[PDB]
């Protein structure tokens, strides 16, 4: 613990001692590049892609 | 008709054509990948700017404006001078146009994809033998039609010719052309699907429940009661706004909303005398026009519906 | 099709990649992906 | 004369738009930022 | 044994803050470059350097 | 957000004293120590794992489920 360092009970954090969650968000959207290109959701094949 | 110049990755060692490759982006290699040879290394993943090369072309063009220090005698004679140019003349024409044509969409309150397919629309039928007798207007609305059909949030003659002061025989003879050329131009060089059909009365009713502030049930409703409207040979000729106003009309009665034919008439532009006289072609089929699920619930019953 | 939750009136849906995103009931624009019904391992620490 | 046309609502609409969305105060920068919500204090 | 001091010993409010070494920690051999100097990309979630 | 089962320190099981807890507050009008020294809890580590508790689940417990059966 020394030079501001801490030490930590690991049988405190096994019984969920500052346990927390994380949540991130992937955004995502079907443009439409004018008339013609068009996007769409899909499962992709390595065939065609 | 020019230089090959084109590099094809191959394993030397595999030879086996075509080869299977993967690209390890995160470490930067091209390998191939049954006896991992690397192939190609440090393979490359504001200084720039932007464009759409499909309603501008090719035109690279920057403007000139004021610094941090900046004399108004330069930005003046330089602004002057740069408009004096012969070749981008040509092309500013085309800008002015899609200024316009954005102008329209935007008093219109148009999504972003029904300009840009207006705009595609006008670039496309632009500059051709067929449309040169025609008046700009007649261009622009015709473009504007076509791209709110292809944006699935297609309007009608009159909402358009609400904006673009056009008659209809000028609009008219336009949308024609430029559906032709689209579609010349699809063979030649897609456009259309079943939304392209005039009709598509389907799309005309939750905008005009919505000016009647209709709560959603009743749309559903009168959507349903407009598809099965065409079956009967007596209503179906008849305009789709009509096909729509009726049945929405129809429907306004049936769930007993306070609401008269003089306002419906009013709201939508729409004779009262034939919102009432197609009412009653819509009056003999019935129980063909309402949804089976809100009669057996009992929401609506055939009785609230005033009989002539 | 897959199934799919409206958000406000927890109506389940079926959809195509033909139908439009809507609730179908109530008319809300926002639908939630129904849970996998596969089983899925959770340790205990 | 079309009245709708002589007034643009867009004007209005995009100007309060852009910024609010941006911190660019006109047509002052940092007017606008993104709320913290990482804890209640915050 | 008994530490031959003895200890300040009690409840205090600690608070757990956001930089977590798990999403700081990254390291590169190689990886993808710029395109214009032809050197390693930046920021650790684009696997630079 | 809901009670912790054990003890951060000791591991003691604490989670099956919240509504004693509670109880033992509203309806016989016990101090928080009373309480807590009747429920067992000696060690102020246990005692302020129960003391300084949150229920945030009774929050979330508000809003109407996102998947009804
Ligand atoms: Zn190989
Ligand atoms: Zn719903
Ligand atoms: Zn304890």
């Amino acid at each position: 613990n020394q030079e501001d360092s801490m030490i930590m009970n690991q049988s405190s954090i096994d019984r969920g001692l500052f346990r927390s969650l994380f949540f991130r968000s992937y955004m995502d959207q079907e443009k439409k590049y004018g008339m013609s290109i068009t996007e769409t959701f899909e499962k992709p094949q390595r065939t065609n892609t | 008709r020019g230089p090959n110049l084109n590099i094809v990755l191959t394993c030397p060692e595999c030879k086996v054509y075509p080869p299977k490759i993967v690209e390890r982006f995160s470490e930067g290699d091209v390998v191939c990948a049954l006896c991992g040879l690397v192939l190609s290394d440090k393979l490359v993943d504001r200084v720039g700017e932007a464009s759409n090369p499909l309603l501008d072309g090719n035109n690279l063009s920057t403007r000139i404006g004021k610094g941090e220090t900046t004399d108004m005698r330069f930005t003046k004679e330089l602004n002057k001078a740069q408009g004096k140019n012969v070749m981008d003349k040509k092309d500013n024409e085309v800008q002015a146009a899609f200024a316009k044509i954005t102008m329209l969409c935007d008093a219109a309150e148009l999504p972003k994809i029904v300009k840009d397919c207006a705009k595609e629309a006008y670039k496309l039928c632009h500059d051709e033998k067929t449309l040169k007798g025609k008046s700009m207007e007649s261009i622009m609305a015709a473009s504007i039609l076509i791209g709110c059909r292809r944006a699935e949030v297609a309007r009608t003659f009159k909402e358009i010719q609400s904006l673009i002061h056009v008659k209809t025989k000028e609009f008219g003879k336009t949308l024609n052309i430029m559906k032709n050329i689209l579609r010349g131009k699809s063979e030649d060089g897609k456009i259309d699907t079943d939304n392209m059909s005039g009709a598509q009365n389907l799309t005309y009713i939750p905008r005009f429940c919505s000016h009647l502030g209709l709560p959603m049930q009743v749309t559903t409703s009168a959507e349903y009661t407009a598809k099965k409207c065409k079956e009967i040979k007596e209503i179906a000729g008849k305009s789709p706004i009509t096909i729509a106003v009726v049945s929405i009309y129809l429907n306004i009665l049936l769930f007993q909303i306070p609401i008269t034919a003089a306002k419906v008439g009013q709201t939508l532009q729409v004779t009262e005398g034939t919102i009432k006289s197609g009412y009653k072609i819509l009056y003999e089929h019935r129980d063909k026009l309402v949804d089976p699920q809100l009669i057996a619930n009992g929401v609506v019953s055939l009785d609230n519906l005033p009989g002539v | 099709t897959l199934k799919y939750i409206c958000a406000e009136c927890s109506s389940k849906l079926s959809l195509s990649r033909t139908d439009a995103v809507r609730c179908k009931d109530c008319g809300h624009r926002i639908l939630l992906k129904a849970r996998t019904k596969r089983l899925v391992q959770f340790e205990a620490r | 004369f079309n009245m709708k046309l002589a007034i643009n609502a867009k004007t209005i609409t995009s100007g309060l738009k852009y910024a609010l969305a941006t911190g660019n105060w006109g047509e002052r920068a940092g007017v606008s930022q993104v709320l913290n919500r990482y804890t209640y204090s915050s | 044994k008994k530490l031959m001091a003895q200890i300040f010993f009690g409840p205090t409010y600690y608070q757990r803050l956001r930089h977590m070494v798990d999403d700081k920690i990254h390291a590169r051999a190689r990886g993808p470059m710029q395109v214009l100097t032809r050197q390693p990309v930046e920021g650790r979630s684009r696997d630079g350097g | 957000m809901i009670v912790p089962v054990r003890c951060f320190s000791c591991g003691k099981v604490v989670g099956d004293k919240w509504e004693s807890y509670l109880n033992l507050l509203q309806e016989d009008e016990l101090d928080e120590g009373t309480a807590l020294s009747r429920l067992g809890l000696k060690r102020y580590c246990c005692r302020r794992m129960i003391l300084t508790h949150v229920d945030l689940i009774e929050k979330f417990l508000r809003y109407n489920p996102l998947e009804k059966r």
